[PDB]
């Protein structure tokens, strides 16, 4: 019916803007303030910007692919929007998984904290974070890696999805998997939970010399947004090839949209969630 | 235009050599030491050593701490207090011995008193709000050898201590006269009582035992330190 | 005594200051006034001084 | 005998009171209300100055008002050149703890001050291209405030002893030596005519010395803090005092009088560098609010706010033809509103 395909398109389109102004938002606050250009700050503008362009140039496309359950235009710009939103999305990974690491650094040495995350070595992460990805993300693509066979499936798959979407064989998929989601979410969940039991010891030492809820509630907050929205995707497209490729495309629609509510929702668990950033932006307002 | 070129060439190295006086500022930690006229500050300083103001600086481990042991300033005055708004923490040290009934200054009180004071004053004010005030208890053998015999008692000036009784924290491992014991948790106690005021969760304290001359007094700095960063830390990130 | 010969310091130090011609306050006014409106003319950071004679450029 | 040396100062009190009384006899708010206001003023920042690591302490500009100099909290004295926006000069001290500057004006002598009680000397035109240390000042003992330059060989010091000294550079010795006052002075201000200058203490009482007979020569009270900041009036007759009551006053030499004040129910912070323009219509005052609010000197109204600092201003400056105006805070950045 036309209804779910009218309230399908209102639903993208309020993702779209949200995930647009948001970005913008801690763009253009994180851009020009002199209290504020920590290189953690830095490291904040660069997810601010990776998942705007994210926003801008890829979304709209696969906003209407899927609608319609049709492609309108094939030849090669399908290439580049497949080779792009890899390329996004393995930043923003790369991005959150960086940030873990200098609080790491933040907390569990903190005494030898601007003696080693100067603006030299984040802007190492920056240019790695950006330069990994796109690398691997244009060859890939490009030089007709992603499936390396299984030419019949490949072929009776992109058709039945509308024209032209993204397939993963075997060996490419196992490897996408322990590469992308397995060293991010171990390196996340080793450090924030170190974090966790040094913050508990000090929050009881405290308690019981002037005689752990905040840090379970943010812990739980980042975790759970990361969680609930990758796991799914990686976990169901790294299963699927061992299990004969039987999967309804509405899954995968679903899967690709968590992802993308991912890179909305990633600007105000880092910026909109801490005090600070608030009071700058009141203090603009 | 040649001359223009010199003059960019010249502020380039200007900001070549200022950017390394950066990275060395950024490196390493200032800490205040301010302490009373009875105190041992000198016996201290030279032992981490192995005009009207003094620097000492030194590294316990690989951390460069420099110690503005000031004695420049107009003593009766604030006015300096505020240009130490950013130090790392400061290093109080009122040493634990009296003598008897001595005045730390013509018109202050005894020492007991007047460091209370001291202490008081340097913990509510305004400008001193993010640092942590470390105290540094010396000459506390002196004192293990002048309550001993008991003719000085506490008591001399001071009404309590004879209904005080020792709590569960004394723990002397070393288990060496537990007589004194009482006492010096005693004096302890109404130093961590002010604290206690206007303790909102911005800054410490952390009392020590130190007797005579120690190299322990190194370490132990370290410590401290390396602490109140963490919280510093752990406020910033909603974990603490 | 220390405290006495400080306190004659003082008296004499009054005495000195009371020693003083005094100009009433309107002529101060008046002068200061007319200094003001005299230089007014000239007067660089409040005339609309023109855009391209200011070395700053910008 | 102290009894009667009490009477005897507080009869004199009595008499220099009523002396006073009797001469303000008259005021200029009605006069300065007939004149027309100036109107609505705004400027702009210009140029933006930075560079600095801590909060910058200090600032003063050259007589040729194109290059200037700055010290840091680092130990940095570091002279600029305004024009270009270029650093011309790099000097690091020994004490850590600098609150003051002074630029000579032969154009060749730099001097610096604080917690360590010595003020150096610099000779910037030396045979060699670097610049060295000329000469050391000892003999204070509380902190150094500021430090003014009289001429080449001659130099004006305040510091935290409630005592201030004039030095001869070449002798180097503690000549004609001005005490007073009861609480330490921390402002200076020399005077056009190179004979008078006017010190302020925390007492809240400012005190007129001449240099020549080394003695006090006119005071004047009217504050409830300390005082903070003190500037002269290009006219030689008056001068501006501003302290941490979030009151500034002006004052006249020739009346001896109090006179007219500033207050705007708004501000509560306490001011702490002031200073006029080249006719004195306006004046720039740096307050704790992170903004110079300026000020009309005769209507005493808020004509024109300049804000764009995001912390205390310690220190402005208005070049001698009234050209630009120089802004320095604790977030080591000086900037040049015009
Ligand atoms: C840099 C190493 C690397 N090597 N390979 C990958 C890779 O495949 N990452 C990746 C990330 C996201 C997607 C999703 C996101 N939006 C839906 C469709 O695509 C797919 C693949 C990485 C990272």
């Amino acid at each position: 019916s036309n209804d779910v395909r009218a309230s399908l398109y209102s639903l993208m389109v309020l993702i779209i803007l949200t995930t647009l102004v948001g970005n913008l938002i801690v763009i253009v606050s994180i851009s020009h303030f002199k209290q504020l250009h920590t290189p953690t700050n830095w490291l904040i503008h660069s997810m601010a910007t990776v998942d705007f362009l994210l926003g801008c140039l890829v979304m709209p496309y696969s906003m209407v692919r899927s609608a319609e359950h049709c492609w309108y235009f094939g030849e090669v710009f399908c290439k580049i929007h497949t080779s792009t939103d890899i390329m996004l999305s393995s930043a923003s990974i790369f991005h959150l998984s960086f940030i873990s690491i200098d609080r790491y650094y933040a907390v569990c040495d903190p005494l030898r904290y601007k003696a080693k995350m100067n603006i030299l070595v984040i802007c190492v992460m920056i240019f790695i974070s950006w330069s990994v990805p796109a690398v691997f993300a244009f060859g890939m693509i490009f030089l007709e890696l992603n499936f390396k066979g299984a030419e019949e499936i490949y072929y009776k798959h992109v058709h039945c999805r509308g024209g032209c979407s993204v397939f993963f064989s075997k060996i490419s998929g196992v490897l996408t998997f322990m590469t992308s989601f397995y060293i991010p979410g171990s390196i996340m969940l080793c450090v924030y939970y170190r974090i966790y039991l040094i913050a508990k010891e000090q929050a009881r030492l405290i308690s019981d010399a002037n005689q752990e809820r905040k840090a379970v509630k943010t812990l739980g907050i980042v975790m759970g947004v990361f969680l609930i929205c990758w796991c799914p995707f990686f976990i169901c497209t790294v299963m699927d090839p061992f299990l004969h490729y039987i999967i309804p495309p509405t899954l995968n629609d679903v899967l690709i949209w968590f992802g993308y509510l991912n890179s909305t929702f990633n600007p105000m668990v880092y910026a909109f969630f801490y005090p600070w950033f608030r009071k700058a932006l009141k203090m603009m307002l | 235009r040649n001359e223009e070129k010199a003059q960019r060439e010249a502020n380039k190295k200007i900001e070549k050599q200022l950017q390394k006086d950066k990275q060395v500022y950024r490196a390493t930690h200032r800490l205040l030491l301010l302490g009373a006229g009875e105190s041992g500050k000198n016996t201290i300083v030279k032992q981490m050593r192995i005009s009207g103001i003094f620097e000492t600086k030194f590294q316990v481990d690989k951390v460069n701490f420099h110690m503005f042991d000031v004695g420049a300033q107009r003593d009766e005055r604030r006015k300096w207090i505020q240009c130490f708004n950013d130090v790392t923490a400061i290093i109080f040290v009122v040493a634990s011995s009296s003598y008897n009934m001595v005045i730390r200054e013509d018109n202050q009180t005894n020492r007991l008193q007047a460091a209370l004071k001291l202490f008081d004053s340097i913990w509510n004010n305004k400008w001193l709000r993010d640092t942590s005030v470390i105290l540094f208890l010396n000459k506390q053998d002196l004192l293990a050898e002048k309550v001993l015999a008991g003719k000085s008692k506490i008591e001399d000036y001071f009404p309590e201590f004879a209904r005080y009784t020792t709590p569960e924290d004394a723990t002397p491992e070393p288990g060496e006269d537990p007589r004194v014991t009482r006492a010096k948790y005693f004096i302890r106690d109404e130093f961590l009582r002010i604290s206690t005021a206007s303790g909102d969760g911005r800054h410490y304290c952390y009392p020590h035992f130190t007797c005579s001359v120690d190299t322990e007094n190194i370490r132990r700095v370290f410590n401290d330190c390396r602490d109140i960063i963490q919280r510093m830390h752990l406020r910033q990130y909603e974990l603490l | 005594t220390a405290s006495i010969a400080q306190a004659r310091k003082l008296v004499e130090q009054l005495k000195m200051e009371a020693n003083i011609d005094r100009i009433k306050v309107s002529k101060a006014a008046a002068d200061l006034m007319a200094y003001c409106e005299a230089h007014a003319k000239e007067d660089p950071l409040l005339t609309p001084v023109p855009a391209s004679e200011n070395p700053f450029r910008e | 005998e102290l009894d009667q040396l009490r009477q005897e100062a507080e009869q004199l009190k009595n008499q220099i009171r009523d002396a006073r009384k009797a001469c303000a006899d008259a005021t200029l708010s009605q006069i300065t209300n007939n004149i027309d206001p100036v109107g609505r003023i705004q400027m702009r920042t210009r140029r933006t100055l930075r560079g600095h690591l801590a909060k910058i302490y200090a600032m003063h500009w050259g007589t040729d008002s194109r290059l200037l100099v700055s010290a840091s909290q680092d130990g940095k004295l570091i002279i600029w050149d305004s024009y270009t926006t270029n650093k011309v000069h790099a000097i690091p001290l020994r004490s850590s703890w600098v609150m003051t500057c002074a630029y000579a004006p032969s154009g060749n002598y730099v001097a610096c001050g604080g917690l360590d009680n010595i003020c150096s000397i610099y000779n910037l035109k030396t045979r060699e291209g670097n610049v060295r240390v000329s000469r050391e000042l000892a003999g204070h003992t509380g902190y150094l405030s500021c430090c003014r330059f009289l001429d080449d060989n001659q130099i004006v010091t305040s510091s935290g002893d409630t005592t201030c000294a004039l030095w001869d550079i070449e002798t180097g010795q503690q000549t004609t030596t001005f005490t007073g006052h009861t609480g330490d002075v921390m402002s200076l201000s020399l005077a056009p005519d190179t004979r008078l200058f006017v010190s302020g203490a925390c007492d809240a009482s400012a005190k007129l010395w001449d240099v020549r007979e080394g003695m006090c020569r006119q005071t004047f009270t009217g504050h409830e803090s300390d005082i903070n900041a003190i500037c002269f009036f290009p006219n030689g007759n008056a001068f501006a005092t501003g302290s941490d009551d979030a009151t500034c006053r002006l004052f006249d030499l020739r009346a001896d009088q109090e006179l007219m004040t500033y207050s705007h129910d708004n501000i509560i912070c306490g001011i702490t560098s002031v200073s006029f323009s080249k006719s004195g219509r306006l004046l720039l005052a740096g307050y704790d609010d992170f903004n110079c609010n300026v000020w009309d000197a005769l209507k005493a109204d808020r004509a024109g706010v300049l804000a764009g600092h995001d912390n205390r201003v310690s220190c402005l400056g208005v070049t001698d033809d009234g050209m630009a105006v120089a802004t320095g805070s604790w977030d080591s950045f000086l900037k040049i509103w015009n």
